[PDB]
DNA sequence: TAATTCCCCCCCTTCGGTGCTTTGCACCGAAGGGGGGGAA
């Protein structure tokens, strides 16, 4: 029973719950139900103001639901290393070690801000309400409590393979081995017994510039307007002996300048636009900021960064194409995937700008999570900056 | 009596006492009805007498009961409740009769003195004290104390609340196929057994209430249909609203509009087709609250199609949980909205209307997602699953719309039903410029100290205009002066602006705005059959930006 | 002259936060005000 506080001045959760469908509130009750029966959490009352949402999730290739608290707020307010290769391995693998806290009991001061509440269809019964007895998951104090153990319980599986740098957070193990795929199977599966992804080829997307011959009017001015942009991110970005090119009062569509020193500028820029942006350094005390953004058909680009045009990492996500019309369902997987290579290199969970409405996501996005740990996020309303990022 | 159950344990905040506050004067016909109920209360130990040791006091009084006949006792606890912890509050919505299945045999139970059954916490009690103020030799008054949950208090309800579930819980674990529709202390019991079976099993939970302290009084037992339940009246396979009135003024105040405009949303949730928002128009300005406002010929239209829809009986149907819910949308005009769920054709299960308008500006494809959304959240509230849509979009405006516009947007499954007026947008920005058409190179600018600006466009044929903007923005002065390019030009159109905001403004494609200058501008879009956008930075000395600025 | 509490919905108004237009507009989301509905 390890003593845990929260941060001096703060309070506890005091969040709603949103509603839920026919089936998850069957599978929460039933789930809640039987860790009542071997005494995981407890029933408690209205005396406790304290509240944290819940809902429930699919897993892949499970069939069975698993019961998610959002406890965001309360990681907030709790307050208590990286590996250095994990993404020089190729085949780093997730294992879900979300069981093992439930061994570990939580102290008696803090339960009481680990509280959620049931609701019921048609409002036929007030919520039921439950407090945890044992550490919980999705709580960043759980790992922190149980890592004591939990590298004794891996001393073993660590001299054997000496060349497996893991990495456990929130819930989740993700063990990376510099090995071939059949190996990595049969070391995986020595793993999961012993205690019974691709992070090599994720490359940036650089800035590029339209290749064409007959420039018109309109393609100058959204070039330059584009370079204009790129200057803050990569210093040294000109663009003065282009826009001293287009000059009077020419319409949209004429393609004057054709061979000119434009032709030089604009291969000087080119070779400047291909660099890894000297400086960008990741500072392990700023928060990771994630912005995302809509390309069309099925695409959609994403940029980690602490401050802004200092992009950290940038990236494009497509999935699939236009098939999948559930927006909702590409942004869900779009979210998962990054903030699973966040947690892969610099081992934080960012802060995501959506590109979607409040009413939507709050909607929709429960129906497709997949995943044991929850980010925050925030909600943007850039209109086309035109392209620009693509 | 009282309820054997354990009381829940209940604190101040720190670093505070108890309430203070004397009484106030009470009417001679209040005192009377106050010492009997004390007198009551009293010998069943529900309250105390207490003396000297207890320094606290609390006002009372008392209002009517629905009975009319019952007197009501209250106690003013509002500085208790500042000093008083906080609580959770597990009741989280309102039932519906719509929710309900068809059940053989159906009973509403009321238990009698619901709070006065439960007992309080006894390290709080003293904080509960008050006096009763008899108006005979002005003093002395008797003092009291309540051992049991007090009306007013602001964690009465919550306990209760908790507490009335965990003396149902024994009776629910027994009996699965009795479905219990809990709200306070009104109880709706509903079994597919036959009546006789269904009248013993209830007989059965009455005594186990009984057993629990908690009586039930017959005149509160309702047997035979129509149940009035939570506000509505259910018949064995229908449910309709208990008759609404509304009021019949040849002058209105600020008041009596903000009553009837509330009484016509809640008769919207079964009647069809009710307007509201030409009414809740006149009460835009914050006019006290007995300013009388004479009705509008927009506003009295409105009033006349909501009394006629009121005139004729609607009822509801109940769910069935095999067949699935299909939900129907009709766009009334003027951002309304309303909406039909339904499980067979003609038999509505419930509906309702949406006028909101988010965000300054907007079109009616954004309007339609909103209220898919509120229909699927508070379908997923009451039946716990997410209906199929009728919408009045065709797929192929829905298609270019989600796949050009910047944001993510989704809607569940729907089909298109061919109900007029259509969901469709007016006008698109061309991808590519217009080759043929003048070319317009427009700017304004506006001093930040005088609020003087000027804006003005300048063509590649040789035209420009400027026009100088008296109390203006900068915003403002670059949407009037692209305002004044699709004045003055023809039916195809070349527009290089500057500025970001009317970007993002006008690529939205808008169709009503809370400004007028928006609102001309979409309908100059509307009217010109081909316009592109395209925007340039500023100071960079572009060509053709230079002349307008 | 009556005076209370707790939930759900609606409409309208103020005000603070945020971001770009940059120290001042434009916009949006919480909180409060009224009103209905349900209960003590
Ligand atoms: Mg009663
Ligand atoms: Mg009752
Ligand atoms: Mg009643």
């Amino acid at each position: 029973t390890v003593p845990v506080k929260l941060k001096p001045g703060m309070d506890g959760p005091k969040v709603k719950q949103w509603p839920l469908t026919e089936e998850k509130i069957k599978a929460l009750v039933e789930i809640c139900t039987e860790m009542e029966k071997e005494g995981k959490i407890s029933k408690i009352g209205p005396e406790n103001p304290y509240n944290t949402p819940v809902f429930a999730i699919k897993k892949k290739d499970s069939t069975k639901w698993r019961k998610l608290v959002d406890f965001r707020e309360l990681n907030k307010r709790t307050q208590d290393p990286h590996p250095a290769g994990l993404k020089k391995k190729k085949s780093v693998t997730v294992l879900d070690v979300g069981d093992a806290y439930f061994s570990v009991p939580l102290d008696e001061d803090f339960r009481k801000y680990t509280a959620f509440t049931i609701p019921s269809i048609n409002n036929e019964t007030p919520g039921i309400r439950y407090q945890y007895n044992v550490l919980p998951q999705g709580w960043k104090g759980s790992p922190a409590i149980f890592q004591s153990s939990m590298t004794k319980i891996l001393e073993p599986f660590k001299k054997q393979n000496p060349d497996i740098v893991i990495y456990q957070y929130m819930d989740d193990l993700y063990v990376g081995s510099d090995l071939e795929i059949g190996q990595h199977r049969t070391k995986i599966e020595e793993l999961r017994q012993h205690l019974l992804l691709h992070p090599d080829k994720w490359t940036v997307q650089p800035i590029v510039l339209p290749e064409k011959d007959s420039w018109t009017v309109n393609d100058i001015q959204k070039l330059v307007g584009k370079l204009n942009w790129a200057s803050q991110i990569y210093p040294g970005i000109k663009v003065r002996q282009l826009c001293k090119l287009l000059r009077g009062t020419k319409a949209l569509t004429e393609v004057i300048p054709l061979t000119e020193e434009a032709e030089l500028e604009l291969a000087e820029n080119r070779e400047i636009l291909k660099e890894p942006v000297h400086g960008v350094y990741y500072d392990p005390s700023k928060d990771l900021i994630a912005e995302i953004q809509k390309q069309g058909q099925g695409q959609w680009t994403y940029q980690i960064y602490q401050e802004p045009f200092k992009n950290l990492k940038t990236g494009k996500y497509a999935r699939m194409r236009g098939a999948h019309t559930n927006d909702v369902k590409q942004l869900t997987e779009a979210v998962q995937k990054i903030t699973t290579e966040s947690i892969v290199i610099w081992g934080k969970t960012p802060k995501f700008k959506l590109p979607i409405q409040k009413e939507t996501w709050e909607t929709w996005w429960t129906e497709y999570w997949q995943a044991t740990w929850i980010p925050e996020w925030e909600f943007v309303n850039t209109p086309p900056l035109v392209k620009l990022w693509y | 009596p009282i309820s054997p159950i354990e009381t829940v344990p209940v604190k101040l905040k720190p670093g505070m006492d108890g309430p203070k506050v004397k009484q106030w004067p009470l009417t001679e016909e209040k005192i009377k009805a106050l010492v009997e109920i004390c007198t009551e209360m009293e010998k069943e130990g529900k309250i105390s007498k207490i003396g000297p040791e207890n320094p606290y006091n609390t006002p009372v009084f008392a209002i009517k009961k629905k009975d009319s006949t019952k007197w009501r006792k209250l106690v003013d606890f509002r500085e208790l409740n500042k000093r008083t912890q906080d609580f959770w509050e597990v009741q989280l919505g309102i039932p519906h009769p719509a929710g309900l299945k068809k059940k053989k045999s159906v009973t509403v139970l009321d238990v009698g003195d619901a709070y006065f059954s439960v007992p309080l916490d006894e390290d709080f009690r003293k904080y509960t004290a008050f006096t009763i103020p008899s108006i005979n030799n002005e003093t002395p008054g008797i003092r009291y104390q309540y051992n049991v949950l007090p009306q007013g208090w602001k964690g009465s309800p919550a306990i209760f609340q908790s507490s009335m579930t965990k003396i149902l819980e024994p009776f629910k674990k027994q009996n699965p196929d009795i479905v219990i529709y809990q709200y306070m202390d009104d109880l709706y019991v509903g079994s597919d057994l036959e009546i006789g079976q269904h009248r013993t099993k209830i007989e059965e939970l009455r005594q186990h209430l009984l057993r629990w302290g908690l009586t039930t009084p017959d005149k509160k037992h309702q047997k035979e249909p129509p149940f009035l339940w939570m506000g509505y009246e259910l018949h064995p396979d229908k449910w309709t609203v208990q008759p609404i009135v509304l009021p019949e003024k040849d002058s209105w105040t600020v008041n009596d509009i903000q009553k009837l405009v509330g009484k016509l949303n809640w008769a919207s949730q079964i009647y069809p087709g009710i307007k509201v928002r030409q009414l809740s128009k006149l009460l835009r300005g914050t006019k006290a609250l007995t300013e009388v406002i004479p009705l509008t010929e927009e506003a009295e239209l409105e009033l006349a199609e909501n009394r006629e829809i009121l005139k004729e009986p609607v009822h509801g149907v109940y769910y069935d949980p095999s067949k699935d819910l299909i939900a129907e949308i009709q766009k009334q005009g003027q951002g309304q909205w309303t909406y039909q769920i339904y499980q067979e054709p003609f038999k509505n299960l419930k509906t309702g209307k949406y006028a909101r308008m988010r965000g300054a500006h907007t079109n009616d494809v954004k309007q339609l997602t909103e209220a898919v959304q509120k229909i699927t959240t508070e379908s997923i509230v009451i039946w716990g699953k997410t209906p199929k849509f009728k919408l009045p979009i065709q797929k192929e405006t829905w298609e270019t719309w989600w796949t050009e516009y910047w944001q993510a947007t989704w809607i569940p499954e729907w089909e298109f039903v061919n109900t007029p007026p259509l969901v469709k947008l007016w006008y698109q920005l061309e991808k590519e410029p217009i080759v043929g058409a003048e070319t317009f190179y427009v700017d304004g600018a506006a001093n930040r100290e005088t609020k003087l600006g000027k804006a003005g466009y300048v063509t590649n044929k040789g035209r420009q205009k400027v026009v100088p903007l008296t109390n203006t923005t900068n915003q403002k002065t670059e949407l009037q002066a692209i305002y004044l390019a699709l004045q003055d030009s023809g039916l195809e159109v070349n527009i290089v602006t500057n500025s970001q905001y009317a970007l993002g403004i006008i690529q939205a494609q808008p169709d009503k705005s809370e400004s007028e200058l928006v609102n001309q501008i979409i309908e100059q879009l509307i009217k010109k059959e081909k316009v592109y956008l395209a925007w340039v930075p500023a100071h960079k000395g572009i060509g053709g930006n230079e002349q307008v600025d």
